[PDB]
């Protein structure tokens, strides 16, 4: 369902 | 939320979304209390019955969301968990009795249009607007109903604080004065309440003093949601406040 | 100190659809 964030923030 | 409505942007810009890594979920609602603290319920972070024990890296922090499930990009800040503090004294074998936990964050977060912090009430705050039927403020991304089920965007309620002997009257819960409840009795024929996705949200006030909004209230406990006979129980943060202030002045 | 005043309502002074219900149920 959600959309994926930004990497930097994983 | 249940029987809210879409909250106005800018409307809640302390709220918080609680999201999940991975899986990457929404875990609980929050509240901005500074530009280093968030505030929440223990309940959304330490649940042994339910082996819930959530370590800072196991998530995220959202702040100045509006949109549940986007990432908007230039609106929102995603922000890391420096440190977990819940209330050593938060009694989740029986009530959920001081249900009520602090966030540092590794980095400051910047204010903008749609982040900023609410107020903590003080004594005189909370002895002049914690009266039955003064109505206070609920919002959340958790679900529309008991069981139409997700919000598309951040919702809004507003409800009454009820007497404590109705509280204590409509459970069989022990209640405690770290404790108050909201809502509309069937009598009053409004409906509205939180429920699952709520949970650690902010209930707020808006003291017509100093014009300024306070929250009183962490969503902590309820059964089913926006049950008739039924109603939402709320952390009461002037109670705790001590706690509060004991844990930031000294990290 | 700037707690609690939002930035768009009351720092611009303008309210939000419902927080008037609020008031008129303090007391
Ligand atoms: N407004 C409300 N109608 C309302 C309903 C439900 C909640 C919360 C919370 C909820 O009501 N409970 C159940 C509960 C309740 C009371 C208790 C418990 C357990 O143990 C001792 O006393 C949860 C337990 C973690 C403790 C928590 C759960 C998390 C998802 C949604 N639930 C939030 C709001």
């Amino acid at each position: 369902d959600f959309e994926e964030i930004p990497e930097e923030y994983l | 939320i249940v029987e809210g409505s879409d909250a106005e942007i800018g409307m809640s810009p302390w709220q918080v979304m609680l999201f999940r890594k991975s899986p990457q979920e929404l875990l609980c609602g929050a509240s901005l209390i500074s530009d280093r603290w968030v505030l929440t319920a223990a309940h959304c972070l330490l649940y042994p019955p339910w082996d819930k024990n959530f370590t800072e890296n196991d998530l995220l922090v959202r702040i100045g969301k509006h949109s549940r499930t986007r990432y908007e990009r230039n609106i929102e800040k995603i922000s890391m968990l420096e440190k977990i503090y819940i209330h050593p004294r938060y009694n989740w074998r029986e009530n959920l009795d001081r249900d009520i936990a602090l966030m540092k964050l590794k980095k400051p977060v910047a204010f903008s249009d749609y982040i900023h912090p609410v107020c903590l009430p003080d004594r005189e705050t909370a002895a002049s607007l914690l009266q039955a039927g003064y109505k206070g403020r609920v919002t959340g991304w958790g679900n529309l109903k008991e069981t139409k089920g997700q919000p598309s965007v951040l919702q809004v309620v507003n409800l009454p604080i009820v007497e404590r002997p109705v509280c204590k009257d409509s459970t069989r819960i022990r209640i405690t004065d770290n404790m108050f409840c909201a809502g509309y009795k069937p009598d009053e024929g409004k409906r509205g309440d939180a429920c699952e996705g709520d949970s650690g949200g902010p209930f707020v006030m808006k003291s017509p003093f100093n014009n300024r909004w306070y929250q009183m209230g962490i969503v902590s406990w309820g059964e089913g949601c926006d049950r008739d006979g039924k109603y939402g129980f709320y952390t009461h943060v002037f109670r705790l406040k001590k706690w509060i202030q004991k844990v930031i002045d000294q990290f | 100190a700037d707690c609690g005043l939002r930035p768009l309502f009351e720092k611009k002074s303008l309210e939000d659809k419902t927080e008037r219900e609020l008031l008129e149920s303090y007391i």
